[PDB]
């Protein structure tokens, strides 16, 4: 899944 | 999961060199890509983060470029303390995985191994086991590979090798490689052959014995 | 400055848990956004992801690891703990732990997520060896040579354990032409480790060798004569 600070 | 690849995996340089490693990613990570120097013995040491900046207190000869699934890291004037291993690491997705890195190590002139066979000890066959030996001395680049056979039939999954770290005044590397037999299954074959091919070497070059024969 | 450093066993045996902890000072994982990662490097290997824990306690685990590693923190003692059960030969690596910037803020408000990625500062790093192995001195064996080219001989240091053990040649008289080779662990959680000395061939009839090996952890001080063979 993405990162913690993705998007 | 999100695959870094790093090209090349190993880089020959000089002091004062400029060099430039790669990391393309099988998925885009935008920028969430950081880059790192390990010094032999040493932990990781971040060089860049985001991609492209410059993590306080790394010299000014590192700089990083880059964005989606292609990054690259350059070093401006290659130092002494830069000839380690490098790795990029990802982290736009969960896991943050690393590259394979890329070792950097002084250049020098190719230089084909001397290459060693040692058959094993009647001390040792007394304790039931055979260990066979083949030693690659001061070569370079690195790459080298050993193949063992007996009898013709190609070893896999009982050896293992070790290799030294480059020569500080050699800037050559030398190889171990153990072939491990029982007694029994070493009293029953003859020919013992360790085959080394290497970039020094027009052709791959065998060393071999033949048990009992004295 | 911040600082962070492994403590744990260095010896576990296969089927056991492991359990390593990571202190640390100069952060508080109570600070917006800010997390403590495990990365673990195999010998000789590339580095591979573990897992990281951040200050709200969300955690990440490596799917190839997730079902035999806990990650935990204890924000009072600056401490983070990676718990690691059925351990198996193949863990035997080094541990790091990092610290991974969150956010940079102002006054208070997240202004740039660019910092959040790397893991910045990393700790030494502690060396976890897996095997069943029991404290066992190695067998040392000759590695019997051969004017014009070169002569090869050497000692083979073989089923030792653990960690380390020294070598030198003529107590330490004899250093050009000598290569001590990093030790492999068998597949028998024992070691084993060749140190060979390349010579001219005309002194393998004026000098004699010998490897001088010496196992502290087993009391085990071994002096072995290697001269070429066939008497």
């Amino acid at each position: 899944e993405l990162d913690k600070w993705a998007s | 999961a999100l695959q870094l690849t790093q090209s090349p995996s190993s880089l020959s340089a000089s002091v004062g060199d400029r060099i430039t490693i790669t990391c393309r990613a099988s998925q885009g990570v935008t920028s969430a890509l950081a880059w790192y120097r390990q010094k032999p013995g040493s932990p990781p040491q971040l060089l860049i983060y985001d991609a492209s900046s410059l993590e306080s207190g790394v010299p000014s000869r590192f700089s990083g470029s880059g964005s989606g699934t292609e990054f690259t890291l350059t070093i401006s004037t290659l130092r002494p303390e830069d000839f380690a291993t490098y790795y990029c690491q990802q982290l736009h997705f969960y896991p943050h995985t690393f590259g394979g890195g890329t070792r950097v190590d002084v250049r020098r002139t190719v230089a084909a191994p001397s290459v060693f066979i040692f058959p094993p000890s009647d001390e040792q066959l007394k304790s039931g086991t055979a260990s066979v030996v083949c030693l690659l001395n001061n070569f370079y680049p690195r790459e080298a590979k050993v193949q063992w056979k007996v009898d013709n039939a190609l070893q896999s999954g009982n050896s293992q090798e070790s290799v030294t770290e480059q020569d500080s005044k050699d800037s050559t590397y030398s190889l171990s490689s153990t072939l491990t037999l029982s007694k029994a299954d070493y009293e029953k074959h003859k020919v013992y052959e360790c085959e080394v091919t290497h970039q020094g070497l027009s052709s791959p070059v065998t060393k071999s014995f033949n048990r009992g024969e004295c | 400055r911040i600082t962070l450093k492994e403590s744990g066993p260095p010896l576990v045996k296969p089927t056991q848990t492991l359990t390593l902890t990571c202190s640390f000072s100069g952060f508080s994982l109570s600070d917006f956004g800010v997390g403590v990662g495990w990365i673990r490097q195999p010998p000789g290997k590339a580095l591979e992801w573990l897992a990281i824990i951040y200050s709200d306690d969300d955690k990440r685990y490596s799917p190839s690891l997730n079902t035999r590693l806990t990650i935990t923190k204890d924000t009072s003692k600056n401490q983070v703990v990676l718990v690691m059960t059925r351990v198996s030969p193949v863990d035997t690596a080094t541990y790091f732990c990092a610290h991974r910037r969150g956010p940079t803020t102002l006054f208070g408000v997240p202004i740039a997520r660019g910092p959040v990625n790397a893991m910045d500062v990393w700790g030494q790093g502690i060396t976890v060896t897996i095997s069943s192995t029991s404290t066992k001195g190695p067998s040392v064996f000759p590695l019997a040579p051969s004017a014009g080219g070169a002569a090869a001989l050497g000692c083979l240091v073989k089923d030792y354990f653990p960690e380390p053990v020294t070598v030198s040649w003529n107590s330490g008289a004899l250093t050009s032409g000598v290569h001590t080779f990093p030790a492999v662990l068998q597949s028998s959680g024992l070691y084993s480790l060749s140190s060979v000395v390349t010579v001219p061939s005309s002194s393998l009839g004026t000098q004699t060798y010998t490897c001088n090996v010496n196992h502290k952890p087993s009391n085990t001080k071994v002096d072995k004569r290697v001269e070429p063979k066939s008497c």
